[PDB]
């Protein structure tokens, strides 16, 4: 065949539900596959349709159909243990595995009591926290390129029930204070700046 | 179920490196995949049963062999800086069955460097709890920081009291570039533990952040005045105050 | 017309000197289309418009694929002569095909055989085995046990082989939908003593597929009628003819919607 | 359960003497698929013949054809000789000459 087309990337809430789609254009058909690759891990299957219809495991279900030449995978009651890349791939007629390029799904924890703001943090022997806020909050970039920041990371406090967001910034510049630390972003009104 | 080696590797361009793979679960087919950000699973070489093999869509630079039913290796004669790439062994009880899934293994991570020389550990630290969290929410994060190495060959685990955990925890799954222009850019990895208060204020616990490097082998030369920068962990910690 | 599609193979365990031990055939309609065996290990064309319109890739591809089922139907074989604790030589056989029909509709079909009797027969319709004792029996449990896998079967009969049918049956039209019109004559013959003998005879025709037969006065068909078999002439036609042995005779004949009647 | 083949032969076109026609032998329905098959002219193997593959019937059996150009006369005897595990000798089958 030819190509495979799923979307680069799914973000959903905690708890709800997800259909990631898979179109093929191929040189014949004998099935199409889901499987789920964790980062850092190998993929594993998740199922297998050839024919017309909707099979379910578990909380996942594959569908399939034929004419429209299309498969998606459905997540109910979604996890944060969710979050990993879905992977489509059609045997064309002579066996031959087609990829797509994989789709990474995003969770966003729910967050009950947002309570944004920036600590500082000192070394052990510096860096700058914002954390707690609420999951529609985006996490920019830096400009000034001795400013690193990272991706929002959702931690999972468990014999508390509570997730809570978090981001990370530091340098090594003189001008660089933890006020400013998340200029680019576009945070809280109310987030909490301890002096 | 599918086992392949070695999970990491660096090598300089020009050198050879056989990657092996092996199955025990009596299938017939095997293969050779590479995985490259951006872009759907690609086929080597692949091994439709004992005694036969045959290219996939990526075969130049690869060679492979299928030595008995188990054993399927994978042959970089002349390693290229395009090969630095993550691998993946796969095998089927058959291949021209359409229900037949794969079985991966874990993956292997080659790094290819026209040099050794950029080759770096991470330096780790630790940021203890700020006092303005603790008087606000009643919980306390840690932050570890682990910068400056390379390639992209870490795992970052908290260990509390000697036992590594995992509750509270969120490590970065990606990171990020120190010098994004740089094509040989260095690395950068964050994490955070979070714990109540009252944890953290138990002076009796310790609190460490450690990294495994995968980095040069012992057959690797060096002779750089700087410490060779080999396989290691590098740790950093904190007590409860 | 009806065309088909059909792949077979035979397996052959401990073969003499000279035979090999798996050979892989596929035909359209009469004619081989493709070959494999464990000797050669490539598949190759039987059919120059097979050759012409398919690239190396197809060949290839296909030489690797049916390596894998040449171990496949070795092994396979070897359980089953375990499971009937035979020893010696035996043959294991499958054929798997389709057919597009006149009026549009298709068929499927999937067959094993062993030693050259029915052994299992596949019903894409309920998704299963018949089995013709116990030993096939043992089989069916152990394949109707994975659903995926039938499916994929049913989709490959219904859907795919219709597919390459219809892509293959473009590539030799010229061979496969062309007419050659039935050349027919009777002869007439005393034979032993008081007895009577009427041939019919056609040559020259393809398709093989003819209809043959004796009517008296027009409307009764004729009890007694030897049939010959349809052979191959060896210039791509066919030939056959019926007979029999004071009222009238006459011989009818169909062929690709052509009716002819020759009287006596 | 072995299966002794048909053997038939015939000519390509109806048959007159001194007129090249194509002798047809046709070996079907055997089984097991080791078979030989030789054309013969007054008793003598005939070099040049031709032949298909073996090919595959959906009974399981299996069916050949070997065929060579000749010139039939009335004093020349054809005849097709086949060997299968079925027979204890091998079967020579006489053509009929069209008869
Ligand atoms: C040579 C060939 C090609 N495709 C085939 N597909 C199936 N399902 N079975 C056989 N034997 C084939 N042979
Ligand atoms: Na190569
Ligand atoms: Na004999």
């Amino acid at each position: 065949g030819q190509n495979i087309d799923q979307p680069t990337e799914m973000t959903a809430t905690e708890g709800a539900i997800v259909q990631i789609n898979c179109t093929y254009q191929t040189s014949g058909f004998n099935g199409l596959f889901w499987y789920q690759q964790h980062a850092g891990e190998a993929p594993t299957f998740l199922s297998y349709n050839v024919l017309d219809g909707l099979e379910e495991k578990g909380r996942f279900s594959s569908f399939l159909s034929r004419s429209k030449g299309y498969s998606y995978l459905l997540l109910k009651e979604l996890q944060m243990k969710d979050s990993a890349s879905y992977l489509c791939a059609v045997k064309d007629s002579n066996y031959q595995l087609i990829w797509g390029a994989g789709t990474k799904l995003i969770i966003k924890p729910d967050i009950q009591n947002p309570d944004p703001a920036v600590y500082q943090l000192r070394d052990s022997k510096s860096v700058c926290l914002f954390t707690d806020f609420d999951s529609q909050t985006n996490v920019s970039q830096s400009k000034d390129s001795d400013v690193y920041i990272t991706d929002k990371c959702v931690l999972d406090m468990r014999s508390m029930d509570f997730k809570s967001n978090s981001a990370v910034a530091w340098s090594n510049k003189s001008d660089f204070a933890c006020a400013n630390a998340f200029n680019n972003s576009i945070i809280p009104e109310d987030t909490f700046f301890p002096s | 179920g599918v086992t392949q080696t070695p999970k990491f590797q660096v090598l300089k361009t020009g050198q050879s490196m056989t990657l092996q793979c092996a199955q025990d679960m009596n299938h017939n087919s095997m293969y050779w995949y590479r995985q490259d950000p951006g872009m759907g699973l690609r086929l080597i070489y692949y091994s439709a049963s004992e005694g036969t093999t045959d290219k996939g869509e990526v075969p130049n630079g690869y060679n492979v062999s299928r030595l008995n039913k188990r054993e399927f290796s994978l042959r970089l004669e002349s390693a290229a800086p395009s090969q630095t790439s993550v691998y993946f062994c796969a095998s089927s009880v058959w291949t021209g069955e359409g229900s037949g899934e794969l079985f991966f293994g874990e993956g292997s991570r080659l790094t290819v460097l026209e040099d050794l020389k950029n080759v770096f550990p991470p330096e780790v630290a630790v940021f203890e709890p700020s006092e303005a969290e603790i008087s606000h929410t009643q919980k306390a994060t840690l932050v570890c920081l682990a910068t400056g190495f390379y390639p992209d060959h870490v795992e970052l685990s908290w260990w509390v009291n000697g036992k590594e955990v995992h509750s509270g925890v969120c490590t970065d799954p990606q990171p990020l570039k120190e010098q994004p222009a740089l094509n040989d850019s260095r690395y950068a990895l964050s994490s955070r533990l979070r714990v109540s208060a009252t944890f953290w204020q138990n002076p009796r616990n310790h609190f460490r952040c450690q990294v495994q490097f995968y980095g040069l082998s012992e057959n690797d030369e060096w002779t750089q005045d700087r410490a060779k920068p080999v396989t290691q962990i590098v740790s950093a910690e904190a007590w409860g105050r | 017309r009806t065309h088909s599609l059909r792949y077979f193979r035979l397996g052959v365990s401990d073969p003499i000197h000279g035979v090999p031990e798996f050979i892989s055939v596929g035909y359209v309609d009469s004619h081989p289309i493709t070959t494999y065996d464990s000797v050669t290990r490539q598949k190759e064309p039987r059919a120059p418009w097979m050759a012409e319109n398919l690239a190396p890739d197809h060949w290839e591809r296909y030489t690797q694929l049916l390596r894998g089922w040449q171990q496949m139907f070795k092994v396979e074989l070897k359980r089953l002569q375990r499971h009937y604790n035979h020893s010696g030589s035996h043959t294991y056989q499958r054929m798997i095909g389709c057919e597009l029909l006149e009026d549009g509709s298709t068929t499927g079909f999937l067959q094993y055989a062993y030693d050259g009797q029915d052994f299992l027969i596949f019903n894409k319709d309920t998704l299963s085995w018949l089995a013709v004792d116990n030993v096939a029996h043992t089989i069916k449990q152990a394949w109707e046990a994975n659903q995926h896998e039938l499916l994929y079967q049913k989709n490959w009969l219904e859907e795919e082989c219709i597919a390459w049918l219809k892509r293959f049956l473009e590539y030799g039209k010229d061979t496969l939908q062309r007419t050659e019109p039935p050349l027919v004559r009777v002869n007439r013959k005393e034979t032993f003593p008081g007895v009577t003998a009427l041939f019919c005879k056609a040559h020259g025709f393809y398709p093989p597929e003819i209809y043959m037969t004796w009517m008296k006065n027009g409307e009764e068909i004729v009890q007694e009628i030897d049939y010959g078999d349809i052979l191959p002439s060896g210039d791509g036609t066919y030939q056959a003819w019926a007979s029999i042995e004071s009222n009238l005779y006459s011989c009818h004949v169909e062929h690709s919607g052509v009716h002819m009647v020759l009287q006596v | 359960i072995q299966r002794t083949p048909k053997i038939q032969v015939y000519s390509r076109h109806p048959a007159e003497n001194g007129k090249s026609n194509f002798l047809n032998c046709y070996v079907s329905g055997f089984h097991p698929s080791d078979i030989e098959v030789d054309l013969l002219k007054n008793g003598e193997r005939i070099e040049k013949v031709e032949h298909s593959d073996l090919s595959f019937s959906k009974d399981w059996s299996f069916y050949l054809l070997y065929y060579t150009e000749f010139t039939p006369t009335e004093k020349d005897e054809y005849a097709c000789r086949v060997n299968h595990v079925t027979l204890s000798q091998p079967k020579i089958v006489k053509w009929d000459r069209d008869m």
